[PDB]
């Protein structure tokens, strides 16, 4: 629905990756995907 | 920070907590819905004795849950919490 | 030209991989989180199944 | 820093990835774009020829 | 703007068409 | 001193008491009413037991 806390809270439902990380990591993780890749720790959610 | 609970109201706190956050983790019902479920389940001597300081608690929660999800679910997850100054 | 008669058999082979059916409204892909799974007949309430 | 000088510089605009990229995969619904390409003793040459076909097969190069 | 779309997060997710016998790809 | 090779064999007999498995955190009798007993958890919800 528009309420359900566990699945905001484990990234089940909600923002993506790319939004809730402080937005200083989302920098560093992108300046560095050749060498070091960070991308794949987090998750993203998918919601039909 | 000059107003600071008493024993019995921290009880009654960490129990709407627990009944909250149970009601809406387990049966997904709306926030409104969840705080109405948890108070009938109170004992009715210990709802009536503290009729004022729980019917506070249940309007603020009420209007955070309203206004703010992101604080109210914090508020209503962690433990160790507190009301802000402010509240009273 | 002395070919007996025949009745026919018919079945199939398929390994390494699992039957699936989906908890969807039409079967398809649309997501981790199934439109059928956060529907309300289904968030709300329980049930038994069997 | 700015993170940015930290990236491997192609040209004078540092080299940054997309922004969109971290990232989910579970059992069913998604995939990725590049793919499985995948008696006795008689004829031969054919054959030596296939087994030789085991090298990068398709492109993305 | 229909809202019909797979979401791939906050973020919800051309009409195209053509390929003769001879053209490119 | 001939004495066949030996495999050693163990049981044990426990009558007239029954055992039991105290629905409590820690096994413990801090009451009558073990605390598990009126965790909010049990309080407003279905449960099956297999």
């Amino acid at each position: 629905p528009s309420m359900m806390p566990q699945w905001s809270y484990m990234h089940i439902s909600g923002q993506d990756a790319s939004e809730y990380l402080s937005p200083g990591l989302v920098q560093f993780a992108r300046a560095t995907e050749t060498y070091f890749s960070l991308n794949n720790k987090f998750r993203n959610p998918t919601v039909a | 920070s000059l107003h600071s609970l008493n024993s019995e109201e921290e009880r009654i706190l960490r129990y709407v907590q627990q009944s909250v956050s149970l009601n809406l983790m387990r049966d997904g019902v709306t926030p409104s819905v969840a705080l109405d479920m948890t108070a009938r389940n109170m004992e009715p001597g210990m709802y009536a004795s503290n009729r004022p300081f729980i019917n506070r608690l249940m309007d603020y929660l009420h209007r955070a849950a309203a206004v703010n999800p992101e604080y109210f679910t914090n508020a209503i997850l962690n433990p160790h919490w507190l009301p802000p100054p402010g509240f009273y | 030209k002395t070919a007996v008669d025949s009745i026919t058999q018919k079945k199939f082979l398929c390994d390494r991989t699992l039957w699936r059916i989906p908890f969807s409204s039409n079967f398809m892909s649309m997501g981790a989180l199934t439109d059928l799974g956060q529907n309300l007949l289904y968030a709300n309430s329980a049930h038994a199944l069997d | 820093i700015n993170f940015a000088s930290l990236a491997p510089r192609h040209g004078s605009r540092p080299f940054m990835g997309n922004w969109q990229d971290i990232g989910t995969s579970n059992m069913s619904g998604g995939a990725f774009s590049w793919g499985s390409l995948w008696k006795a003793w008689n004829s031969s040459t054919g054959q030596m020829l296939r087994d030789k076909l085991k090298e990068q097969n398709f492109q993305q190069k």
